[PDB]
Order: structure tokens, then C-alpha cells, then sequence
């Protein structure tokens, strides 16, 4: 909601996926350290969900969020890190795809390779936000890939 | 109490002298 | 970061850590 | 080899930790062997300009906080002399003390400041502060030398004919002359310019403190080369500038 | 305790008092609310209709056969609680950027850093040596005194 | 005159060690060795 | 996968005498490997969302 | 007295009479405001708080067997103080531009004025001789009568 | 500036010096 | 000076930096200052600068 999420800054080193990704605004170059970050400040589509809720006369769960705020944060600090940064790959889906997925599923009728949906429960969600993934160290194969897809 | 220029100046230079001397306190 | 300190003072501060949720691999030597 | 405050070490670290951020983790730390003969292999580099290049022991085994290659990346810029007359350094290792720097350009961690990027994902392709102040000088050029010792500073000359025919240059550190208190010079001001421009202001004054340490320690080496390594083994003057 | 919940959540917004509510436990103490504090306040009006009902409930049970008294200025309300908050305290992500410290011999490929002090251990010459073989690792000492001070204010600070 | 101490494996020390210009031929003739080994 | 800090947990203890909220269920309960699978392939369409 | 320094601060705005604040030394005569003259002056809402809470601490008091007594209108207040003070009493940087007025001998050289009359001291003419010869000094006399009106006088305006 | 008064004066008026904050010098001749 | 001070590297003749306290403040409020006489080389001095 009211933010840009594309960006093309330069001439990228795989041509095919010139595109860069950012996640609630963060951006992905300034580097964070959990223990300190993701405190201070809130992003647009939070701040109608808090002020909604406060005009609504829940405290509790107004409570619970904006102190579960850094959680959330640090969780997608990473997430942008390492999707801008790890999985830039040969195989990655290439732009005019990644342009023409969300006309295509408001079309409803699919030409080329279409997504893949897959099925969650309830309590699973509310364990995805309780929830958050730490990279530990960088895959063993990742830096010998090239010769691999070559 | 009261003071004056020479005495003052005195004063002023002492404690420039010692805040040199605790600059060269690191210059072995 | 991985951090490696020795027996004795891990066991005197295993409180704080614990306090702290940090994790621990601890060999006792009897 | 002596620290610029002796006996430090030993008092306690509490007082020597004070507080917290990559400099403040690195303070306290104390080396060993294999540190102390990388320290004198880069000292002996120092010693001899026109023979000896440095480079990176790059492992696929390494493993760290990165703030030891951040502090690297800084404190190389102002350790090691590029461009100018004569060079210490290999492109590669250049370039990686200036992407490590401009990590630390962007590493915020107290206060949340604007960013200005440009065209390129150059390093330090960027302007920073309250003020718009230029940082990609610093990018390595060995043309001139703009992030280094040799920046708009003269570092060899001549002074009377030399009993060996083929040395007669005067080689100085810094510019300075051992026949100095407080002095400064171009690279130190303008990287105190940059952290200051950085609103870093601990290691403002941390560096701010530690120039006579590293004055007197270059004058010391100064020295060294220009009066105790005239020999005929010397490399000539011509072979020396190309 | 306090007749109610909404009272509660409003002195906690006002400071942060934590004053529990009323669950017919003991004869104890019993602090209410009258006009001029509800208007300080700022209750609405359903929280004082509430607090109402709650007093005439307890005005019935002393005539079917536990004590009341109500607080007056805000000054009397911070002496009667006596305590004052001091705000701030945002809560992180995580406690330390270290995750990990331990002792075994296993996890020296993986190691970062180490501290040495004198020890009892059979294997910490060992493991020491093992772990200052890295070209590139974090070594930190003792100066004596007390060393659990030092060892806490470092893992604090790192 | 004595060095500043350097932690020797788990307990300090001051130790100049062998002489610089020792230290400058053995790494240079284990550099070259390095060189021409294969 | 890392958890939170358990500052904020004490809201569960409060909703003791605040039982009318539905937040959190009063949560203490581990979660099955079914339900794992699912927030993990959640998480893997956070990766990979388009 | 009155049960609260807020109210006696609130009537030096008002004139400035100094009034004191009981603070349980002597069962001592109480005054006491009332909604009309709180609507006068305009005290803040939570200070009414504190004044019925002091009186009803009073009442208690009283029940656990010392005088209070209220004021009505302004007019009697004025008649209960019994004093209108004068507004503006501004302070200026000291009390004369004189700062010091001596008699020694070897401040004659410094000194740049002096009064006379008749007076038994030994100096005295030695004094007023040496200030005499001086080339640009200020002299002042007696005319006989009081001298120390005169000379009060002349320090002031001096 | 300052002034010279005689000694029986300033004896006399010594209370409103002091409650005006003046400064004398004085030789009592006994 | 004072674009000197805000550049944070001076290249010429430096201000110099002295220590106070706490209560010094106060103190220098409170205390005021007020000349007696001029200076006694007050008017030679031309000469010596000369």
C-alpha cells in the first residue's frame, strides 16, 4: 500500500533479472544489526492497521503488535537482504515474466507457465508471524554455481 | 575577591601549561 | 558469532545465560 | 614493537570496553603469534616501497563478525600509500579496503542519516551529510592516489649528491623531515573530514587522539629508510619511477 | 485491587500502574474513583456507570449482614499507589548478537571468538591452541580481579 | 626496552621472538619455494 | 527459526483476569509437523512471491 | 494559616500578602474557599481536590474525638488579611553608586570625595588637609543642626 | 568612587552601611 | 573560527578548550563582575607594540 516495490538501478551482472526487490520500504544496502534496529520506526500499511484498531477500542492486541514490532522488522530486514542478495541466480524467473504474472492471473486465462498454489491452515499463520528465519552462514555451493550453469 | 592582568595572565598560562603537559603525557 | 569459553565460568553464569536465551555446549570434566 | 600507550593491556577490561560498536568490540581484543608475524610482514612492506605488494589471505574457510575487515577496510586508507611516485599496494587489495569502507559508510547502527546515491553501484558513489559532501574521492585511482599517502603530497626528492651514484633520492613519509609536534597533513585532514562529514564522532576523537602515534611512528621509519638502507644494493633512480 | 479493568487501563496509560482488580478473594482494602478523579481521568462514561453498580453492590452486601474508601486529587492517588514508572523500555528483536558460547572441542571449525582466563579444564590448553591456530580470530584475556564481571559486561557489549 | 605483551595460546607473553632480518629471509625463501612448487 | 523475546508474554498471564479476549487462544501448546510444513511453505512463498 | 502553600501563592499573584501554611503545630484558627471564591480566582480543578480532601481530613479529626473557619467574598477576604500591598517593588543592581566610605590614611590617595563637620578625631585635619590639596576633588559640608540626616542624605544620593 | 568620612560618623551610622552593603575602612583613636 | 569548527579540520591557529564543573554555572550566574580602575599600562603601550 502506497510504496514502490521496483526499482532498476544499474546494469545489473545477469541481464535477464535486472530488477531489484525491497520490502516495506527497507532498504536492502544498509545492513542492520537485530539488536538495536526495527525500534522508532513504522511502515504506512501498519500505521492505518494501529490507528484503525485504537479508533476501535482494542487495546490488548494494539498492545501486543506494537510491541511485537521489532520482530516483524528484523524478519523482513533479512528477508530483503537475502532476496536481493543470495538468490540472484541464472534460473530466476526474467523480468517480462515477472511483469506480465499479476495481468495474467487478472486475465484467468494462462498461456505461458502459470504460478503454483499451495494450502495452508489457520493456526499455521499465526505461526508465521510469531515466527522469524536467521541466516546462520551462506550455502556451501553458492559461490561455484556459475561454472555449474555454464 | 578582586583580580588583575598580570596575575590573571599568570594564571591562564599555568593551566595552558598544564593542559600541554597532559597532551605530552602520551609523547614518551 | 560463536563465542568459546571455558567450563568453570559457564557454569557459575549459566543463570544470566539462560536469563538471556542464549545457547550453550558445556562438557563437564568431574 | 610497542603500543603507543605502554602497559594498557593489562588493566582491566571493563574500562577499556566502553562502550558499544564495531570499534568499541575491536578495542580489547589482543593478538597473537600469527598476528604479530603479519604485523611485521607489513611493517617490513612499509620498510621497502618499491619491492614489496601486499595482498589478502582470502580463505573459503574464513569465518567472523565483520567488523574486523570493516575496521580494515577504514584504517587502510590511511596505513598504505597508492599512486603518486610509488605504490604498496595491488589493485584487488585496493579495491577491497574501498568496498570495505564503503560498508562502513553505510553501516548505521546510532543514528539514521539521508543517503545520496549516484548514477553507478560504484563504491562510494555517494554523497553523505547535512552538507552534500563528496566521498568518492577515496575510490582507488593509482593515477594520482586520492585515497591514500600520496595524495597531493610530495614524497620524494632531492637534496645533495649521494656518495652511491644511483640513489639520490630522499624518500619521506608524510612529508615530513626528521630534522615536529601537532602537524598534520592532506589525508589525515580530509579523512577527519569525512568522519567528521559522517557525524562518527567517537572515532572522531579516538583518531583525533591518536595522530602523534602515528607521527612519530612513520617519522621513525622515515628515518630507517632515508639513512640506514643507503647501500649499492639500492634500486636505481629510473627503474625506481617506472 | 480496583473495582475494574477500564480503571486500570487507564491509570496504566496515565503511568503504568499496575493495580490489580477486585475478584471477591479477602477482606482487604478497597480503592474507588468519585467525580473529580473520573473527569482527570478522562473515563467514559460506561466505566463509571460500572464503577456505580459495583458500589451499590457492595453498599447491598454490608446491609445483607471487606472495606471502601475512594481517593480524592491525583496527589493522594500517587502517594496511595506509591509508585512512579519511568516509560521508555522498548523491548528487541534479540538480547546479544551472539547467539552461542560454549566449551567443546567439536565446534572450533565453527568459532569465533574466545576468551581465556585461568581455568580448571583439562582441555582448555588444548582447545586455546586450537582455537588461536585461525589467521583471523577474536581473543580476549583476563587482568585478574573479577572475572565474572568482565565476562558478563563483554557478552553484554558483544 | 621490552615489546608490549601478545597472548601465547592461553597466557601472555613478551617475547621478541627471532631476529627481523632472520624473519625477512624465511619468508622470502618459503614464498619462493611457493613459486616454484608444483 | 528464531522466537521472540518473552517480554510481551505476560499479556497471556493478563488475560486471566481479561478472559474475554480472543487474542492468542492462551497459547501453550507446540505446534504439530504438519503445521510446520505449512509455515515453512508460507515462508518459502515469502522467498519466492511471484 | 491556610491548608495550602497553592492558595497562598495564588493571593500573592492576586496582591501579595504573605500568608503561611499550617502544618499541624498548634490547634490554630483555619481558613477555608469555598466554590465562589474559587470560581474567582481561577484555581486549576485539582487543587480543589486537595483543599476538601485537607478538610475532610479535618473532619476525621474532629470524629476521632483545633478551628476552620471559611471566607465568603473578596471584601471579607480583604478584611481577613487586613492588608493591600503596594504592586511593583523593583531591585536595582546595588544600593549606591558608592561602594566604600573610609577613614584611613593611606586611602587618601585613592579616595574622591569628603564630607565635614565638627568631629573629635585626631586625624581629622590631617585628613581633610590632604584631601583639600588634591586638584579636582568633591567637598561636602554641615550647616550645624543634625548631620547624621544630612549625611544619610547624601549617601543616598551619592 | 569612593569617599572619607570622620570616624564618630561612620561609628554612628555603621548600622545603615551594613544594611546597605557599603565597605569602610576605620581607625579607632581610642 | 566558526565555519572552521563546523568543518571539524582547521588548518591555521586553533581555539583553545578549557574545564569547568557542574556548580561552576550557577556560580558564574550569581557572581558578577565590575571594574574598578583601568589598567595602570593602559596608555604606555603603543610604545611596546611599536
Amino acid at each position: 500500500w502506497a510504496t514502490i516495490d521496483v526499482e532498476y538501478r544499474e546494469p545489473a551482472p545477469y541481464v535477464h533479472a535486472q530488477r531489484y526487490i525491497r520490502y516495506c520500504g527497507i532498504d536492502s544496502r544498509e545492513l542492520i544489526n537485530p539488536t538495536t534496529y526495527g525500534i522508532g520506526m513504522t511502515y504506512h500499511c501498519y500505521n492505518e492497521m494501529l490507528r484503525m484498531l485504537v479508533a476501535a477500542g482494542k487495546d490488548s492486541e494494539a498492545a501486543y503488535f506494537r510491541s511485537m514490532l521489532p520482530f516483524h522488522m528484523v524478519r523482513f530486514a533479512r528477508i530483503n537482504q537475502i532476496i536481493n542478495e543470495d538468490l540472484h541466480s541464472v534460473f530466476s524467473l526474467p523480468d517480462d515474466m515477472f511483469n506480465a504474472l499479476l495481468p495474467d492471473l487478472i486475465a484467468g486465462a494462462h498461456q505461458n507457465a502459470d504460478p503454483v498454489v499451495l494450502d495452508v491452515s489457520w493456526i499455521s499463520l499465526w505461526f508465521a508471524f510469531n515466527r522469524s528465519f536467521e541466516p546462520t552462514h551462506r550455502n556451501e555451493m553458492l559461490e561455484v554455481a556459475p561454472l555449474i550453469e555454464s | 575577591s578582586s583580580d588583575s592582568g598580570p596575575l590573571l595572565s599568570v594564571f591562564a598560562l599555568q593551566e595552558i601549561m598544564q593542559k600541554v603537559r597532559q597532551v605530552q603525557a602520551d609523547y614518551m | 558469532a560463536m563465542l568459546l569459553a571455558p567450563g568453570d565460568v559457564i557454569k557459575r553464569s549459566s543463570e544470566e545465560l539462560k536469563q538471556r536465551q542464549i545457547q550453550i555446549n558445556l562438557i563437564d570434566w568431574t | 614493537y610497542i603500543a603507543p600507550n605502554p602497559r594498557i593491556s593489562s588493566i582491566t577490561l571493563t574500562q577499556r570496553i566502553t562502550t558499544t560498536g564495531p570499534f568499541a568490540i575491536l578495542t580489547g581484543s589482543t593478538p597473537t603469534a600469527q598476528q604479530l608475524n603479519d604485523v611485521r610482514k607489513i611493517y617490513l612492506a612499509l620498510m621497502f616501497p618499491g619491492q614489496i605488494i601486499l595482498d589478502l589471505k582470502i580463505d573459503p574457510g574464513e569465518r567472523m563478525d565483520p567488523a574486523v575487515r570493516m575496521v580494515a577496510g577504514v584504517v587502510g586508507h590511511l596505513l598504505f600509500t597508492a599512486g603518486g611516485r610509488f605504490t604498496n599496494l595491488t589493485q584487488n587489495m585496493a579495491r577491497q579496503l574501498d568496498i570495505a569502507l564503503n560498508d562502513y559508510l553505510l553501516y548505521m547502527y546510532n543514528t539514521r542519516v539521508q543517503v545520496n546515491y549516484g548514477p553507478t553501484g560504484e563504491p562510494l558513489d555517494f554523497q553523505i551529510g547535512r552538507n552534500q559532501y563528496d566521498c568518492n574521492v577515496f575510490r582507488a585511482d593509482f593515477a594520482t592516489g586520492t585515497g591514500y599517502n600520496g595524495w597531493a603530497t610530495i614524497d620524494v626528492e632531492y637534496r645533495e649528491p649521494a656518495p652511491y651514484v644511483h640513489a639520490q633520492r630522499y624518500i619521506r613519509y608524510c612529508g615530513i623531515d626528521s630534522r615536529g609536534i601537532g602537524m598534520t597533513y592532506h589525508c589525515y585532514n580530509e579523512m577527519l573530514r569525512m568522519l567528521v562529514a559522517a557525524g562518527k564522532d567517537s572515532e572522531a576523537a579516538y583518531f583525533r587522539s591518536m595522530l602523534p602515534f602515528h607521527m612519530v611512528r612513520f617519522a621513525r621509519i622515515n628515518q630507517i629508510i632515508n639513512e640506514d638502507l643507503h647501500s649499492v644494493f639500492s634500486l636505481p633512480d629510473d627503474m625506481f619511477n617506472a | 485491587v480496583v473495582l475494574t479493568e477500564e480503571i486500570a487501563r487507564a491509570i496504566e496509560s496515565k503511568y503504568g500502574t499496575k493495580i490489580d482488580v477486585y475478584r471477591d478473594e479477602v477482606p482487604a482494602q478497597i480503592i474507588e474513583v468519585e467525580r473529580s478523579l473520573q473527569k482527570e481521568l478522562g473515563i467514559s462514561r460506561e466505566g463509571v456507570a460500572e464503577q456505580t453498580e459495583r458500589l451499590r453492590d457492595l453498599r447491598r452486601k454490608e446491609k445483607s449482614g471487606i472495606t471502601i474508601e475512594g481517593v480524592m486529587s491525583q496527589k493522594k492517588l500517587l502517594s496511595m499507589i506509591g509508585g512512579v514508572e519511568r516509560k521508555m523500555a522498548p523491548i528487541g528483536a534479540r538480547e546479544s548478537a551472539v547467539m552461542l558460547v560454549s566449551n567443546s572441542i567439536k565446534d572450533v571449525v565453527r568459532a569465533t571468538a574466545y576468551f581465556t582466563a585461568p581455568t580448571g579444564d583439562p582441555h582448555w590448553k588444548e582447545v586455546a591452541r586450537e582455537a588461536s591456530k585461525k589467521k583471523n580470530i577474536l581473543a580476549y584475556t583476563s587482568t585478574g580481579g573479577d572475572v565474572k564481571t568482565e565476562f558478563l559486561h563483554l557478552i553484554d557489549h558483544l | 626496552i621490552k615489546t608490549t605483551p601478545y597472548l601465547e595460546g592461553d597466557v601472555l607473553s613478551s617475547d621478541s621472538g627471532p631476529l627481523l632480518s632472520v624473519f625477512a629471509l624465511q619468508e622470502i625463501m618459503q614464498k619462493v619455494r611457493q613459486v616454484q612448487a608444483d
